[PDB]
DNA sequence: TTTTCGGCTACTATAAAAAAATGTTTTTTTCGTTCGCGAAGTAACCCTTCG
DNA sequence: CGAAGGGTTACTTCGCGAACACATGCGAAAAAAACATTTTTTTATAGTAGCCGAAAA
């Protein structure tokens, strides 16, 4: 498993809050359109849509 | 039938040579120190299917025993 | 503690028949798959509390001694008047001391006293009570040089006869193997 | 032991050549269940172990030795007599170290201390093979199998026996001293080479029987056949049965010593292929294209 | 019943040439996250021929 | 008239790529052999592990 962690960016307090609470994935580098790239309607309150 | 045909095909074969004469039961092994283990319960219900079997007879007349003694038990139950 | 905390001697033997059973007793060897299976035994016996102690500074060899008995000293002067500087016999003559500590006792008694030791080497007493003490306090047989020499010669003769019989049996087995090889060569053609 | 008299019963039934009929009689004498129980106890008292076959139960094997004693060689451990019983029934050649590693799934230094503690009382008397793939050693006694009459015979007396059988077949299938010079060789060979024309036909083993050194030199006409195969693939033709025909290189390298001196008869033809003598090219002299031509490290 | 301060026991170290019984580290044999297109092994069916 | 000798189209499995910049021979049983330990002979010397008696209450 490569790329588990990350050095803590302190550009702002928003950076230190938003680099946490991050959902990384397994489909990291694959050029597929409308697959695991377009967000789904089951995200109302679950994850941020923007 | 299928095991019987394979045993009959394995009958009178010359492949069991003179190793059958010097068969020894001296193959006692130590307990499974951290190398690989025994069967150990994963197939014990699969293994015990030929060790014993009971011949249980038919019933054909049983009416009194599991009907009237059940009501006699209510005479000593008393709520 | 085996009586307290807990048959119980569930162990193995020199043979394969270990348990209970040697095998199945119904028709044939049934428990040979279980008899062929050491590290499952009785060990939950000796329970003792812990500590955080130490043994450092110097640990290993040493000498646990005491202030010596003056009656042991009188016995030592009587022994040296009777049977002198005989380190192994002196270590056996006191059979609850040891060897290096009585050697330090030898050099200590060689240090301080010339008079009684000179009179002791003057005395030349014959060793009978020393053998009396060595045969009672140890209960050793002390068979003489003729009996022990004859027993050693008989053991050497028995060992030589066993070696000669083993060599003759090996030669007979080699001759039987050569005859069996000749018979196999005759039966191969 | 001293349980009951059934140890003496086991000795009396294991005196002669035994089989399953001996155990049939032993179960036939008294009532069956007490006999089975006490026989299981006697087999738990370091005795013969049963054998699983098509037949019910067999003995192991025919003798009443009964020597393991389970506690007394130098120390007390219930692991050593086990390993001794493992090397009792090794068989013909022996047992590997990897085989005894594979069984009982133990460590290897306990096998080394078994080696030492049993070598301290002479039960590790091994027999060595010719080759050593995985140390096929440590049998019981007598150095019996030896896989070795010509295999373990290296090296000098194989050459000595080869030289003397070459001399004997050269003096049998051809006359003795007519290979030295060309002054009428062999006299119209074997007197107009017809029906005399003989060879050994077991006479070579009779000549071996005339003289040996008595170590490995009793060959049952098979090591002689092995040396026969060793000689007809280099310098003998051997038309079908036993007619050797030693010639076409025997004369040259037999009579080169004190039979072919200097100042001969005639100069030789260029590039005689069947000739190894007088081929030298340099004191140092390797300047130009002399005989330095062959294969040139391609 | 508690502590402390003086008597013995004695083993480490270096140096000696003395020589024997026994245990101590390297080697030579053997092996268990696409998709699209182009090219290369095994079958189903005709053209032709001898016994 | 039927078995056999090429001869090809058809199904299946194996080789490459995807932007464009930036600043982040190895392992594992043993085997001949060159070798030290381990002595005991003191023995000078300090003290450091462990052991009881004259001192105070």
């Amino acid at each position: 498993r490569a790329g588990v962690t990350h050095v803590l960016s302190r550009l702002s307090y928003i950076s230190a809050l938003g680099m946490m609470t991050r959902i990384s994935s397994q489909f990291e580098k694959s050029r597929k359109v409308s697959g695991p790239r377009a967000l789904q309607p089951s995200q109302f309150g679950m994850l941020c849509t923007a | 039938a299928n095991v019987t045909r394979k045993q009959e095909d394995a009958r009178r074969n010359p492949n069991p040579s003179s190793q059958r004469a010097q068969v020894v039961t001296m193959s006692v092994k130590s307990v499974n120190d951290p190398s690989q283990n025994r069967l150990t319960g994963s197939l014990l219900a699969h293994k015990v299917a030929d060790e014993e079997a009971n011949i249980e007879l038919t019933w054909a007349e049983g009416t009194f025993e599991q009907f009237k003694d059940t009501i006699v038990k209510e005479a000593e139950d008393k709520t | 503690e085996e009586r307290d905390k807990l048959e119980s001697d569930r162990k193995a033997h020199t043979a394969i028949q270990l348990k209970g059973t040697m095998a199945i007793d119904e028709e044939t060897m049934v428990v040979d798959r279980h008899k062929n299976a050491e590290n499952e035994y009785k060990e939950k016996v000796d329970e003792n509390p812990f500590a955080n102690l130490y043994n450092y500074g110097s640990y290993g060899r040493g000498s646990y001694t005491d202030p010596w008995t003056v009656e042991e000293m009188i016995k030592f002067y009587k022994a040296l008047s009777m049977w002198g500087t005989d380190f192994n016999l002196i270590s056996q003559l006191y059979p609850y001391r040891s060897r290096k500590q009585v050697k330090a006792k030898f050099v200590n008694e060689e240090k301080k006293r010339p008079i009684l030791i000179e009179l002791a080497l003057r005395s030349k007493l014959p060793p009978n009570f020393d053998e009396y003490c060595c045969e009672i306090k140890k209960n050793i047989g002390t068979v003489a040089d003729f009996n022990e020499k004859l027993i050693e010669l008989q053991n050497e003769h028995k060992h030589h006869m066993k070696e000669i019989e083993e060599a003759k049996n090996t030669a007979k087995e080699e001759d039987q193997t050569a005859q069996r090889l000749n018979d196999a060569n005759l039966n191969k053609k | 032991l001293s349980d009951n008299a059934k140890t003496l019963h086991s000795q009396m039934m294991s005196k002669g050549i035994g089989a399953l009929f001996t155990q049939q009689e032993l179960q036939k004498q008294m009532g069956i269940g007490s006999l089975t129980d006490l026989m299981s106890i006697v087999q738990e008292l370091l005795d013969k172990n049963l054998i699983k076959l098509v037949k019910q139960n067999d003995e192991l094997k025919f003798q009443g030795v009964l020597e393991s004693e389970a506690q007394k060689k130098a120390t007390m451990s219930a692991e050593e007599a086990l390993v001794y019983s493992y090397i009792e029934a090794s068989g013909r050649e022996g047992i590997w170290s990897k085989t005894i590693k594979a069984r009982t799934n133990l460590h290897q230094h306990v096998v080394l201390k078994c080696l030492k503690s049993l070598e301290s009382q002479r039960y590790v008397k091994s027999v060595k093979s010719v080759k050593f793939p995985t140390r096929k050693i440590y049998m019981l006694y007598s150095l019996q199998p030896s896989v070795f009459t010509d295999g373990e015979l290296d090296i000098e007396f194989i050459n000595s026996l080869l030289t003397i059988v070459w001399r004997f077949i050269s003096e049998n299938t051809f006359p003795n001293g007519f290979k030295n010079f060309e002054n009428g060789p062999k006299k119209n060979v074997f007197y107009a080479p017809n029906v005399k024309n003989y060879s050994t036909t077991q006479e070579i083993l009779e000549f071996i029987t005339a003289a040996q050194v008595a170590n490995v030199e009793l060959t049952p006409s098979n090591i002689r056949s092995l040396c026969e195969v060793l000689v007809y693939d280099d310098k003998l033709e051997k038309v079908t049965h036993d007619c050797y025909r030693v010639t076409l290189e025997s004369i040259l390298q037999m009579n080169q010593g004190e039979g072919e001196p200097e100042a001969g008869n005639k100069a030789l033809e260029d590039e005689e292929e069947f000739s190894i003598f007088n081929y030298f090219k340099m004191f140092p002299a390797s300047k130009h294209d002399k005989e330095v031509v062959y294969f040139d490290e391609w």
